[PDB]
């Protein structure tokens, strides 16, 4: 138990949050570069707020697997 | 040319073909009911040749009722058919063999009790292939 | 048991949550940058309302994984 | 048994839901993205209609998995 | 025997209906999606009718992997 | 043996129809959505009764292999 | 060795004719549909693509159908 | 635990370096390149700017994991 | 410990660097690449020097992960 | 240790150099060919020079992870 | 020891040439094909000539990882 | 040692067969589908040819790894 | 030893020449399909001559491992 669970626990927070943590990088490299193709042309000032919300609704979408992979990380770290 | 005319032949050929299968089955059901030896070996030995030759012999019922239909016309429509006979002809001849081992390896009376579970395998899996063949040709008569 | 149960939980939740939070992740950026190209000329109000509940629709498809991969994990913790 | 019992039990619901689910959000991303390119041009009034029932029945895809995963893994709470 | 019994059955019915599940989800955005496009400028009465033959007929192979999967797994449940 | 054997011939419906069954699915997406292009402009009379043929043979590339694996299945049975 | 025997041979009829039967079948969609498109792009060979489409499919399933027939003749037979 | 705890461990600083790096310097080539073409005609003096903004937030996304591979690490280093 | 440690330690700098440095290596071939495109016409001055300082942020996001690597590794060289 | 040590090692310059080679030959590939896009319509004087920079900046990535896996490699062989 | 090392060294040049010479196949392919279409108009001399440079160059990126791997795997046969 | 030799002897037809035989049927599909697309429109005299030299080229590609997988099977039969 | 050796070796040839095979395979799929997209249109003469040379040049890529694979299996032979 505590071996596999310590072992599993790390993997969590490092198979969740690469694993989040990417999806997040690679969404807000998805939906920030494709969405400015859908509002390059257009001025900067609507779309660029837009985008932002985009790349970094992405940007953010790694921020919460991280703080809930060092949350049953930090966990382990009450034994 | 004529309705009736190409019906009649052609619906006489559906039957027979699914009677010719079921034909199949009945010989070897018919030989069990009367004995002589069985040493094992020598008789399940000649039953799985018998089986390939029984498979052999339906196929060429198929292409006498074809030969007969092209001498009266005169002194694809048939294509299809071929294709669906040939699919159900491979899982059949696979099954008739495959299936007829098994049963006699599960009991010890491989006699009458492989028999009657080898028999009806092999029947429901050759109607099943039989079965897709009559619903694609009703579609086509519309 | 309870060996391959604590560990087949957690990694549940990490399989589950990064599985299914990473299906959401794509999503958004699939359905969300494909959805813009099918409506990006048009006025940003009617498609702007469609295209949020395509990219939220996906931005929640993680969120129901992760309170799932939590509330295993959370059973875990009852013990 | 018991043991490889509970541990593909919670790992079918991982496995389950995680491939199913999966394969669903995919799908709302296929066919709801490629439903929309065949139907963009049109009106928002029919299309609309039938895009949303392809997206939803791929929202609907994993919801059965799910429910299935759920099933099987409420079952080993039986005990 | 019994021990990878279970393990194999289980295992099945996760390895049947994930694979056939997705196998269907799949097609139904293949099938549904390349259909449309042969046919997605025509009136949506005749297509209409044959795209759901499709993305259903796709929507129906998982049912039967799943309802198979079901039955060995109901069978386990005999035991 | 008769461990590997159980073991080796479920595993045989879940390998054989998952991936006959997976291929028959495709196959149907594959010829049935590029069949349907190589004669989607032609009438619905001639082609759409090629189309089935196709679609369906792909349909029962999978029927052949569940009946497969459900006979072995079968056997195991018989014990 | 029995044991990895029965067990490799079983699996080997799966293998071997999921994958020659499939390799068989996609090819079937993979030449008849570029075959299909020359013979029917020609003259008046269109009947010619369902002739030869029935012989070239039958000839494509034969091999893996020799495997079985061949295969379970000296393999589930003399075993 | 402590066997593979340290195993863990540094496998963590590895597997999640190595998967948020990674993620970075794709991102970084994503959104730099992508961003590129929605603003390469544009002067280079506002896009510029926001150019960089996304190749470096790409080129942040590293650092972090990175840093917190090396703490992960350097925790290890404590014992 | 001692075996898992210098197992993991030297398996971080391949893992840790094959997987950066290919990261880097494809950066600089997908931002050196996109990014030319997106300036390719303009004058070979301005691009050229901007050019370069993607290629070469490419070029030196393996750079670290070796050095990386190569620490963790004369780590273990210490014993 | 002296057993996954030479293990490891071993599956280092092969992990290694296959690992960052590919990356190697794959850049040369990537930004060889795109690069030449971005330049084969103007003389073969500059860009040809700068092409060669390119596809040689690939062709020795793999050069430094071969001498690197070459090193560790003979580093076993002091033994 | 020597068993894991017979047995790293021979997967090692099967890793490596396996994993190199597939970079320099696809390479070839890659720079190969794309480097003709940034060159097929022009005459077939001057691109002729650095077409080959190219194809070769990977061409004979597999023959070193090659030698290396029969290199490795020879010295096993000095024992 | 028999043990893993007719055990991965077996395998090798399977893995070798299966792998060569589907890298054939891809190609076929390959070369198959883009050779006609690079003379759809000429004459099918002269491509009719040429294009049958490349499917059976892939159609010839899988019946040589089988011959090869037969062989070393019925190497096995020797004994 | 022995053991992982004929266990090494025979997957030896089955992991190279799968892998090289595919790896020619594939190659003689692209370069050849991609070659002839630039050189389609003008005369089967020269194309026609380089053609073959890629096209075979992949065809060649195969028979090597194979040969290798081949050698390897055949030094197990010598025992």
């Amino acid at each position: 138990m505590e071996n596999l669970n310590m072992d599993l626990l790390y993997m969590a927070a490092a198979v969740m949050m690469g694993l989040a943590a990417i999806g997040a990088a690679i969404g807000i490299g998805i939906l920030g570069g494709k969405f400015l193709e859908g509002a390059a042309r257009q001025p900067d000032l609507i779309p660029l707020l837009r985008t932002q919300f985009f790349i970094v609704m992405g940007l953010v979408d790694a921020i919460p697997m991280i703080a809930v992979g060092l949350g049953l990380y930090v966990m382990f770290a009450v034994a | 040319h004529g309705k009736s005319k190409l019906i009649a032949p052609l619906a006489l050929t559906i039957f027979v073909w699914v009677f010719l299968m079921n034909l199949m089955d009945l010989l070897p059901i018919d030989l069990l009911p009367y004995i002589a030896e069985h040493v094992l070996g020598l008789p399940a030995l000649r039953v799985v040749p018998s089986a390939d030759v029984n498979v052999t012999l339906s196929m060429a019922l198929g292409v006498f009722i074809l030969i007969l239909f092209y001498s009266i016309k005169m002194k694809s429509l048939l294509s299809k058919p071929v294709s669906l006979g040939l699919r159900l002809f491979g899982n059949m001849y696979a099954g008739e063999l495959i299936f007829i081992l098994i049963a006699g390896l599960l009991p010890w009376w491989s006699q009458w009790i492989l028999n009657v579970p080898w028999a009806i395998f092999h029947i429901l899996i050759i109607t099943l292939q039989a079965f897709i063949f009559m619903v694609l040709t009703i579609v086509y008569l519309s």
